[PDB]
RNA sequence: AGCGUGUGCCUACCCUACGCCGGCAGGCGCGGGUAACCCGUUGAACCCCAUUCGUGAUGGGGAUCGGGGAUUGCAAUUAUUCCCCAUGAACGAGGAAUUCCCAGUAAGUGCGGGUCAUAAGCUUGCGUUGAUUAAGUCCCUGCCCUUUGUACACACCGCCCG
């Protein structure tokens, strides 16, 4: 993740903002941009708190090797939302019970965590 | 009175002529009726008619201002993809095009594998209505 | 000391009760008489409501 | 208005029910005489009271039809103020003359009814009232045009003229017509 | 059944058939015109206003509803 | 005629015609594209129409003490469909109503009342009545 | 138009007219009101009407889904909700059955109160528009009136033969 080509080449904009401009601001400048549900919950939410989390993350990205994934950081807050800052990392995500675990791409941005840990078990008729 | 055309082709799509133009272009995906009808009013024709009737002029006239909505004193709030992400558009999406970018949509929270994104894997469904009761058949 | 031991409780079912039983369910909160419907019954009489049709 | 009290503008009086014995459910006025085919009118209390209703308004009243269409008199009065002046362009005449009379040749004279009979129960031939007779009539004729109206372009005033007209001579074009000879034709059997 | 199919542009020889004929009408509205030539009933209406001209046919309601036209005024 | 002698179509669609002769009236560039009303189907079939409503307004001033944006949301404001749930008042638009209050004042017909609420001026007060007796006078029909 | 409603509250908070911005949703600045004072001559909605449509599941219908805007809340993801667009389903009159109803009654039609931070397809009244139709009877059903029969009496949903 430094230099020509190297590990670089999946890309993606976000809102005409490109990720080498997204990685590089401010929380601030990208909620600012167009997602507005989760804009509003980060300023609400504010003071804001996952103040911890969020240390805990580049901790642990720290801390891995130098070529891959690495351990992991849990948490229930199912309501946050997934900001440039965050991708790249891999986060355990509550459902009730179970604590799944996902790396955010850059496509997430905007979502909700919760999104991405199904709560319930689709179910059966016949079986 | 005249006459002629019956059976008129826009972006890829067959359009009845001789069905009223507001209604008539309604056939295209992404054409709705607050659309067609805010589009055809931009393009200047009148109002009064039946697609069949009208010009090859009007009908270019027609789609150069249904491609490019915003350029024409259409507002974005009108419009079916505000705030794209990828690029962050706004834009109206038509024709052929609507069922990709639904492909698109779906594929993209299925690659993420948000609980979303499996619902419609499964055939489901994704707002959070109960499941014990209906959609049953 | 404990800030262990509260969540918000400003609103919703869980803001409010019987002032005469502790029940937050069927509660009577017109007139600022926050009575529960079943305690309501038993003292509408000393209150001041009537039964006239 | 003051002179002789018509109607939306028809004259009441020379209206002759062309019919013994229905004299008189059909209330034209042996001085009655008024606007509109709309009144506060209080029918339902009594029994017999729905007679002295005049048969325009009766007519106008059975017009409003179908769970959408109760409660909308403005609507049926103005339909029926329209099937006057079809019916009239139709005919010259009194359109109330010519409701008058589809009212008095649809009215099933004899019918049948349902008599227990044992078994396979058979049906007794009985004649049939003349309270009865209004009230059948005006259904007949209702439901006739409400049922033409409904997938035809044609309006109901149009229909309603329409299955006035052809019921004033009984044309036997009219549903109402065919219907009333079926009843008939089923009370003579049974007997 | 009733499956209605109705020629909605003017085809000159329907034009002459519409002053040719609807002075045989006692009654036209909407729906006489539709039924007894293959009009479109938007294209109907066109015709009845235009009628209404200096009249073919002439009007005794137009209710907003209904025009409700008779026969041009004859002997 | 004062306008309450006129019958309130005719006034109105003399009035609103005399204004789109006047050719100063003034207009949020859209009108093009606005339906009126949330609970709006389509927008006005007369895209003409901005006209109308002035006109529709100023007599509806000219009748009462005075009235504001919100009143007029709610008079253009018809029934809407909530689909499963039953249909529902609501209140028409406050930018068309506003843009016209604030149009209509450019030309004088109306201006800010005491305590609130747009008031026709003796301006319009006069001009209203002057299309009224010429409506009047047209003819018997 | 009508029944009704409000803040200054057992502990966090009201009803809101009016100016501005925004297509909307809504945002924002004010100012009154313990109210028969103010919101609200509740300027409601059906409806009425001048047009369009034209009998095509079409403009009837608004399901499902996609994207997006905003409001409530610390927190809405399992959509609280609302809007804007788009996608534009079945349904073109309902078999066996079966509810309820006699005059402001049935039915259409909006409103307000309860729930409530937010959230109505609910319930619970209210006015508006307002019929068809018995005017009675005990047939079916249900329940109580005599007389009568009963091996019943946990009472016919009861107590019988090989």
């Amino acid at each position: 993740v430094e230099q020509k080509k190297k590990r670089t080449f999946r890309k993606f904009t976000y809102r005409g903002v490109d990720l080498d401009q997204l990685l590089d601001m401010s929380y601030e400048q990208l909620m600012q941009l167009y997602s507005a549900r989760q804009r509003r919950r980060l300023s609400r939410g504010l003071r804001r708190k996952q103040h911890s989390l969020l240390k805990r993350l580049r901790k642990a990205k720290k801390e891995a090797p130098p070529m891959e994934k690495p351990e992991v950081v849990k948490t229930h807050l199912r309501d946050m939302i997934i900001l440039p800052e965050m991708v790249g990392s891999m986060v355990g995500v509550y459902n009730g019970k179970t604590f799944n675990q996902v790396e955010i791409k850059p496509e997430m941005i905007g979502h909700y965590l919760g999104e991405f840990s199904i709560t319930y078990k689709p179910v059966k008729h016949g079986r | 009175p005249e006459k002629f055309q019956h059976i008129l082709r826009v972006l890829n799509t067959n359009i009845d002529g001789r069905r009223k133009i507001a209604f008539a272009i309604t056939a295209i995906k992404g054409v709705g009726r607050r659309y067609a009808h805010v589009v055809l009013r931009k393009a200047d024709i009148d109002l009064t008619k039946r697609a069949g009737e009208l010009t090859e002029d009007e009908v270019e006239r027609v789609i150069t201002i249904m491609q490019n909505p915003r350029q024409y004193k259409i507002p974005d709030w009108f419009l079916n993809r505000q705030k794209d992400v990828k690029d962050g558009k706004y834009s109206q999406v038509l024709a052929n095009g609507l069922d990709n970018k639904l492909r698109e949509d779906l594929e993209r929270l299925k690659k993420i594998r948000a609980h979303r994104g499996l619902r419609h894997f499964w055939g489901l469904r994704v707002r959070g209505q109960h499941t014990k009761t209906t959609g049953r058949r | 000391q404990q800030l262990y031991w509260s969540h918000p409780r400003k609103f919703g079912q869980g803001s409010r009760s019987c002032r005469v039983c502790s029940n937050r369910h069927g509660l009577i909160r017109k007139y600022g008489l926050n009575m529960c419907r079943q305690c309501f019954r038993q003292y509408a009489k000393d209150i001041g409501f009537i039964k006239l049709d | 208005t003051p002179d002789i009290k018509l109607f939306g503008k028809w004259s009441t009086d020379d209206v002759q029910i062309n019919d013994i014995s229905l004299q008189d459910y059909i209330a034209v006025k042996e001085k009655y005489a008024k606007y509109l085919p709309h009144s506060a009118g209080r029918y339902a209390a009594k029994r017999f009271r729905k007679a002295q209703c005049p048969i325009v308004e009766r007519l106008t009243n059975s017009m409003m039809m179908h769970g959408r269409n109760n409660g909308k008199k403005l609507m049926t009065v103005r339909i029926v103020k329209h099937a006057f002046e079809i019916i009239h362009l139709l005919t010259g005449e009194n359109p109330l003359q010519v409701l008058v009379n589809a009212i008095i040749n649809s009215g099933p004279r004899e019918d049948s009814t349902r008599i227990g009979r044992a078994g396979t129960v058979r049906r007794q031939a009985v004649d049939v009232s003349p309270l009865r007779r209004v009230n059948q009539a005006i259904w007949l004729l209702c439901t006739g045009a409400r049922e033409a109206a409904f997938r035809n372009i044609k309006t109901i005033a149009e229909c309603l003229a329409d299955e006035l007209i052809n019921a004033a001579k009984g044309s036997s074009n009219s549903y109402a017509i065919k219907k009333k000879d079926e009843l008939e034709r089923v009370a003579k059997s049974n007997r | 059944r009733d499956k209605l199919n109705n020629l909605v542009l003017f085809d000159k020889a329907t034009y002459d058939k519409l002053c040719k004929e609807v002075p045989n009408y006692k009654l036209i509205t909407p729906a006489v015109v539709s039924e007894r030539l293959k009009i479109r009933g938007s294209l109907a209406r066109a015709a009845l206003q235009e009628l209404l001209s200096k009249g073919l046919i002439k009007l005794v309601s137009k209710h907003r509803a209904q025009v409700i036209y008779t026969r041009n005024t004859k002997g | 005629v004062t306008v309450k002698d006129v019958n309130q179509q005719e006034f109105v669609r003399a009035l609103a015609a005399f204004l789109k002769k006047s050719g100063k009236l003034k207009v949020p560039e859209w009108v093009d594209t606005v339906k009126l009303a949330k609970h709006k189907e389509l927008a006005p079939y007369d895209e003409n129409w901005f006209y109308t409503r002035a006109a529709s307004t100023a007599r509806h001033l000219y009748l009462r003490g005075g009235a504001g944006v919100g009143s007029m949301t709610k008079i253009y404001g018809g029934r809407q469909r909530n689909g499963v749930m039953p249909s529902h008042f609501s209140r028409g638009s406050k930018s068309v109503a506003r843009r016209v209050l604030q149009a209509l004042e450019g030309l004088k017909m109306v201006e800010k009342d005491q305590d609130w609420g747009r008031k026709l001026t003796p301006q319009g007060q006069r001009d209203l009545d002057r299309i009224a007796g010429q409506v009047a006078a047209a003819k018997k029909k």
